[PDB]
């Protein structure tokens, strides 16, 4: 009565893991090495076609995390090994215009280096913070010369993160779910396909996301276990917050020569007088952003339970501080003013201090290290709280704590409408048609 | 005209009026590496398709009718529910568990259909 | 005789003598990569073309004669005055500007013929 | 009442951009790294075919030049690097049976050099041309202690030029140009179709070319613009003249171990009269080639004017002085000689005196350098100048200079015969068959 | 089963039965450049062997004859000797001298068949 | 009456040289870096196939080679360089608490090592056997010093053999020789498919082969030209031999800091009685095992003649003893005991007596040094003796020798049965079928 009709170009997908590329249109980056973007890349509505998205079973955010890693230490290759700084160091401390809250924040160091020759001894001093120096047992040692050697980042490439298309390779296309207020994990009713995801900006940062993506009009409660303390809350928000942040402190940059080709840029001194580093925000417009997240709290936890907000503690400070880059320089915020609060139904700013680091072990590895030259002048940066990441401890009272840690979180928010799939074109069905 | 993948959720007989607007899209420092590696992928799978389709004797047709029967244990419906209500995604689900059944029985009638040409043409 | 391109400046009409000429010329450390990234487009540029002419329904003929018209908008020269008069890369100056509406055209001819067989076949 | 067909194995092209290979036929080129060549290339005649090439807009030349420099840089990648040489040296002059020539060109060296034992030292004499020493205030230092480190060369490997052959891969061919007195940008009515071009050898030199190829019948001159004073000028030749290059002293190479697994060679003394080093041209053969330059330039400029030949501009030895590779020697070479002469509508020698220099800093990067290891015994080559780089200084008489130092100069010269077409077997014509 | 290789010792009139199972076997740091060159090597050689059927006229079949006739200079043997006493291998060892020939016969009959072809069509 | 007919899918093949690749099934053999094997799904036998084999010219047992040699140097590509070892050790013997078997073997030294600091320095005290220490004029240096590099095998990678699957690319197949008695060149009648071959162990071994694949029926004797006494003679056994090799010392092992994020570790102390190094095999199965040899050699050589074992002759210690790596040390043991009998027409143990070295240089490489790390403990292997490599002696009676040192012949051992032949699926043929 029937027979098999064999079809080809049949919109047919399953899903499938492969390798995606980089297509964007002097930097950590490396975006040279990418395809340009097309001008005019294409989407398309697939009305009627319900899919399942998982965010927190994604091969598209350990990509991107492994590409972020080869990148950045691609772009340390060429760059001059300060194994000839770690040295016995003799460090007094900066007493000269200090702020009381920076009494023995920063020190002064002497230093005999190699130089241009290797006959010859250069005698050099310079500032350092305290969070680079362990002492001896006046004698100091850098921080890294028990587990690696550093390598000076090169002062004219650009830590700017710079917005990265990824593109679906021939034979397989990228699904994007459009459907407001998803939460990562259920059927998409409305969905999109794409070849190339919107350009995805690699912003490092700890506890408050930068420069993200907002949501249209809610804020939206992300996790994979909402029940299981052991996983990390993803809010998005739908407004931003704007954070002022600032290196208060006008730094006169020196340099010199280690060796043939090698130079070693620090700190010479300080114009003025010094300030702690600090952000500030609005206090008002960070109540509201908590009341907003609050109440989509209480809807997974109950209408009368009580919601508190607590700093974190334990670990090293990328997981106790906001850790962030701004204007190239390395900084440490203290975020409890902002997590001071529990919740039962005018120029007003909050000042959060910060501190600021130069020797620098990105990505939690151990065995390699990065020293950031420092930056000449005074440096400001304005930057958009985009979405949090908090923690759920453990009746009657909730108690959230910021978290962070594991860089696959903040990537994984951006990438959390994406899936990839692998086009299926031959198929078969039955048709009164034969032979 | 859509493009590409948006036919999807049409039902089957719409979406099968439009199969060369995703055929068009078939072939269309490890950075290095993972692009070359990227385009010999995507060949591969172009390949095995052509090859499957040149051994069962559908080379170049994107349609294809053959000389085996349709199995009621493989699937059974009407066929205005396969062609009407029925998308392309719902009906591979449907007969994933028969696909390897289906295809060795075209190869079959495909191998024995040349035979029979060959004696054909020296004239039995 | 006259191997690969030797034909080339010939007119068009004794060009096409030698097709398989030219086909049959086709697709045939660090460093390393500059042999991968050169094989990998022989191979792509070979497949791209066979695939477009598989949609238009030619298998691989070398000439395929389609049943779509021509338009003396594109060209309204007689016969002779393009296959004896004319080379082709003369030819393909010329008729580059209306190529992508020729390929267009061909592909859809050739999907309304591939309905058409299926539902002869449906009959038969 | 005409349809469609399609045609496919048509002979047409259009240009296009490839990555070529090569091909080849103890080198630091690395021939091993190419593909072998067929022993019979074929090459197809095309009648009937005329084709524009541009000689200034060939990318073969850009790649030409990328595949040398990284061949430069592979070749001294497993070599031994002399960092430890990089120390103040206490040199004097070389005095002792000196003709005049050499006063101030020769000193001899001492300095402190490690050991395959990291604790032991050594003291080592050795011999410089002072181009390659600079005073630190009888204190010098190397010239390059401030820039960069420097690699030896390893001394096994060969700089001798081999033909080397490129080839396009399949889909795309080459054309050459046939027709004689072609001056690179105009239409070519006589053609023909390669796969690979003919070897051409890596000669690198500054204002006069050496051994390339030369013009089928007349003197070619070929320029960019011939009008843009800042443009070079390219003069092929139509007969080579023979220059005998020679360093006529017997030096005695000696080594030392500078660590494990490694040594550095230098020269240890000369034997007999120190002299400097030379090249010879004949006189009346280089006046005789002249002439014919001048009656070209004529056509050019006007058949009533006075053409003058004039020195370099000064500046850097590597630009305003005549330099090439001989023996693995490497020879920078006065030219003044040569261009001295105003032309106004019996084995009798020119003898350019040399300077010897063993830190090479090549293709005009800053960064790197290498060093030449010395010779053992007396050096001397005889090569063609096969082609002139001048330059024009903007009724009145012409000003012509040695030009160069940019090598794509030196490949454009032998590579402005070929361009490279991709081929495009598909396409379309009318006809009286339809189906 | 006679996987693969299985059939090759039979004689030529049995291994011709076992043609599509060998034709599905076909196409499938630094240590990856080994494997990638593999794969498109793979590719390579697919790719030229289809080429060649399609010039030939073959194409998409396995099994094709054509109109070129068989010369006794290549090989003077009885049908009953070569289709039922030896084997593909010792086949390949007798006529591999003449391949070279037959290969340029089997493209110059393509071209002429094509020409009729297209000048029959065109006769209406 | 005949057309010539065209098939596709022919069962032919052409002996052919490809590339083959690493399935695999902490390791210097990157394991986790291949394709994994499936569990061995078939091998097809081909009835009525004679193939003829030849296990000297065999392009899997080159490429073999060269892959080991890549992935041994991979593997030491991260590891601490010891550079800063090489300098004046002063040195006296090891007598305390020996047996005198190992007077003069072991000899401790004290030398001052780089640290943390570069400013600082640490002296320390460790062992070494005699075979690493070579005597400058009590001032001694380590053996490699004078000619290469030596880097330090990282402490977490195994050199226990996994058994590698050698699998062939798409469109080749590996045939393999089933029958018995197969000799390595002749005809063999029964032959089979196979995509991959079995997983074979990388054993590096001199001498006796151990951990192979055993003869079913008789003991086979294997040479390129049996006839030439310049070849090696390979001999598969039928049972293997058990032997036993220990180093019964106790040694304790510390690790010292050389530099940022780098240390050395050396064997600190020994505790107990000083032995020596030995290995056990028993006699009645290597008398049963000799006969069984020489009962072989007899079929070639003629019943009326005398056939002697003979040790090894004078040369590096690498080539004139048996050695292997267990537990991690590189073992040197006198075979002498093995080879020491005339043949003419009760636990009772052989025991050699083994000797320790841990500076490596293999694969006969000069500038590639590797220093082995210590163990911890005590060292015990059990390995099986599967063959021989014996050299034959240049009237009525022959001798032979445990010669060796070649690497590749360990591989043709298991090798030999393999071949690889590319598929040619064309051919034509003549029948009665015409269009
Ligand atoms: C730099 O200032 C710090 C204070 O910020 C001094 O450190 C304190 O020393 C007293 C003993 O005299 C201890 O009881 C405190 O606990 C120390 N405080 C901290 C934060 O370490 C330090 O001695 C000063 N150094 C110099 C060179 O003046
Ligand atoms: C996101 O929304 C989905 C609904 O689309 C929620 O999924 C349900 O979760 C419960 C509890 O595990 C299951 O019993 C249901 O079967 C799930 N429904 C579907 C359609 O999958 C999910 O829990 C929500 N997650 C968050 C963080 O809000
Ligand atoms: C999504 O489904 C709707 C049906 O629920 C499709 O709309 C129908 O299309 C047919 C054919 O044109 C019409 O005869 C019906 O009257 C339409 N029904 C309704 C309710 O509008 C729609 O086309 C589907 N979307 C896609 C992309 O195929
Ligand atoms: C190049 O052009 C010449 C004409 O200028 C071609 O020669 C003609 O060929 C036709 C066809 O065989 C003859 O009828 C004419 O009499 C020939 N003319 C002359 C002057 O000889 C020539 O064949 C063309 N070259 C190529 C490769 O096609
Ligand atoms: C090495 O030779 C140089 C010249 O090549 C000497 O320097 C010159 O000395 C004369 C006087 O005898 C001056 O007129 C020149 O102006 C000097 N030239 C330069 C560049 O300074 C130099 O003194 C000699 N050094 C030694 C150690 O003999
Ligand atoms: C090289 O030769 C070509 C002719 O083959 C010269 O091209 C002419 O240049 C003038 C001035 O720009 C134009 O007006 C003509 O139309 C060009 N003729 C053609 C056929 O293109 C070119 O100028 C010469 N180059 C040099 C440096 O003299
Ligand atoms: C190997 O040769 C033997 C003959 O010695 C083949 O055996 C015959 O096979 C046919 C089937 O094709 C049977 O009808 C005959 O009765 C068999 N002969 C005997 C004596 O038993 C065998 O098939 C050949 N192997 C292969 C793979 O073709
Ligand atoms: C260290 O051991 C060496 C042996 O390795 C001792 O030297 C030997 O001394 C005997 C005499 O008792 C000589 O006959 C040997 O020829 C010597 N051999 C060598 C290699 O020198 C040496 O005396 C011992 N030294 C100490 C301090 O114990
Ligand atoms: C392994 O066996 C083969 C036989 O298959 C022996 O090879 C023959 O040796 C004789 C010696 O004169 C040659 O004349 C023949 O041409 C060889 N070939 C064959 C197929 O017989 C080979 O010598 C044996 N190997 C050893 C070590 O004895
Ligand atoms: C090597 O060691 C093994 C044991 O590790 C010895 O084999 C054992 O011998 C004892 C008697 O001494 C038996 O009780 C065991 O049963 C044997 N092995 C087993 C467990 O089967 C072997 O003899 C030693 N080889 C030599 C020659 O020393
Ligand atoms: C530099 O070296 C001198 C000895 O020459 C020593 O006294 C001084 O403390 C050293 N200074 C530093 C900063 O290491
Ligand atoms: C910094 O300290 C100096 C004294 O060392 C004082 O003269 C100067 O005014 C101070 N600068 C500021 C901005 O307080
Ligand atoms: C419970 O939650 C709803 C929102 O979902 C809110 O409108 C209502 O007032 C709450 N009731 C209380 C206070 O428990
Ligand atoms: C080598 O070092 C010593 C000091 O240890 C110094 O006196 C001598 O001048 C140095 N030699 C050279 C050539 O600089
Ligand atoms: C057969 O082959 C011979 C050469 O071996 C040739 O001379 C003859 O013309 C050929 N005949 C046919 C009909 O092809
Ligand atoms: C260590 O350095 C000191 C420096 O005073 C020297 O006397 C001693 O001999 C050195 N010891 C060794 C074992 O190298």
């Amino acid at each position: 009565n029937l027979w098999v009709t064999v079809y080809y170009g049949v919109p047919v997908w399953k899903d499938a893991e492969t390798t995606l590329f980089c297509a964007s249109d002097h930097n950590v980056w490396a975006t040279h090495c990418c395809v340009p973007t097309d001008p005019n890349p294409q989407e398309i509505h697939l009305e009627n076609v319900t899919e399942e998205f998982n965010m927190w079973k994604n091969n598209m955010v350990e990509q991107m995390h492994e590409d972020i890693i080869s990148l950045w230490d691609q772009s340390l290759k060429p760059c001059v090994k300060l194994t000839p700084l770690c040295v016995t160091l003799q460090c007094t401390n900066v007493t000269n215009n200090i702020t009381d809250d920076m009494r023995g924040e920063l020190k002064n160091c002497s230093f005999n280096m190699t130089t241009e020759l290797r006959d010859k001894k250069q005698k050099v001093y310079s500032l350092f913070y305290r969070l680079d120096v362990v002492q001896i047992n006046k004698e100091y040692r850098l921080i890294n010369c028990n587990t690696s050697a550093i390598t000076q980042a090169c002062p004219k490439v650009s830590f700017e993160p710079i917005p990265i298309h990824y593109c679906a390779p021939a034979g397989f296309a990228i699904l994007k779910c459009k459907d407001k207020k998803f939460n990562g994990t259920g059927p998409c009713p409305s969905v999109s396909t794409v070849q190339c995801t919107h350009g995805i900006k690699p912003v490092v940062s700890t506890q408050l996301l930068l420069n993200g993506s907002l949501a249209e009009e809610e804020v939206i409660i992300r996790s994979e276990n909402i029940t299981n303390n052991a996983k990390n809350i993803l809010v998005q928000l739908n407004t931003p917050v704007q954070i002022n942040c600032t290196r208060p402190n006008n730094n006169t940059v020196k340099s010199i020569r280690i060796g043939p080709g090698q130079w070693f840029y620090y700190t010479g001194d300080i114009i003025g007088d010094i300030r702690q580093a600090h952000c500030n925000v609005s206090k008002a417009t960070w109540n509201e952003t908590l009341g907003k997240v609050v109440k989509q709290l209480r809807k997974h936890f109950g209408n009368n339970t009580i919601i508190r907000f607590a700093q974190s503690s334990g670990g090293d400070l990328e997981v106790t501080t906001h850790s962030f880059n701004c204007g190239g320089e390395f900084f440490y915020c203290n975020t409890s003013g902002l997590f001071n609060s529990t919740w039962i139904s005018s120029n007003d700013s909050i000042t959060l201090p910060c501190r600021i680091k130069q020797i620098i072990n990105m990505w939690q590895r151990i065995g390699q290290a990065m020293y950031a030259p420092p930056i000449q002048g005074v440096i400001r940066c304005v930057s958009n709280i985009t979405g949090l990441i908090l923690t759920r401890d453990g009746s009657t009272t909730e108690t959230f704590r910021p978290g962070g840690g594991d860089m696959r979180d903040n990537w994984r928010s951006e990438l959390y409408k994406y899936k990839v799939v692998k086009i299926e074109p031959l198929g078969v069905a039955p048709t009164r048609c034969k032979r | 005209s859509l493009g590409f993948l948006g036919a999807a959720g049409s039902t089957m007989g719409a979406a099968s009026m439009t199969l060369t607007v995703q055929a068009r899209n078939l072939l269309s420092t490890h950075w290095g590496i993972k692009q070359l590696q990227a385009r010999v992928l995507a060949v591969e799978h172009y390949l095995r398709d052509q090859q499957l389709l040149g051994i069962w004797g559908c080379s170049g047709k994107l349609i294809c009718c053959t000389n085996v029967p349709w199995n009621s244990s493989w699937s059974n419906r009407n066929l205005s529910e396969i062609w009407d209500n029925m998308t392309w995604l719902q009906w591979d689900k449907e007969i994933s568990n028969y696909t390897q059944i289906i295809y060795g029985l075209l190869e079959e009638s495909q191998n024995q259909q040349e035979k029979n040409e060959q004696d054909l043409l020296a004239l039995d």
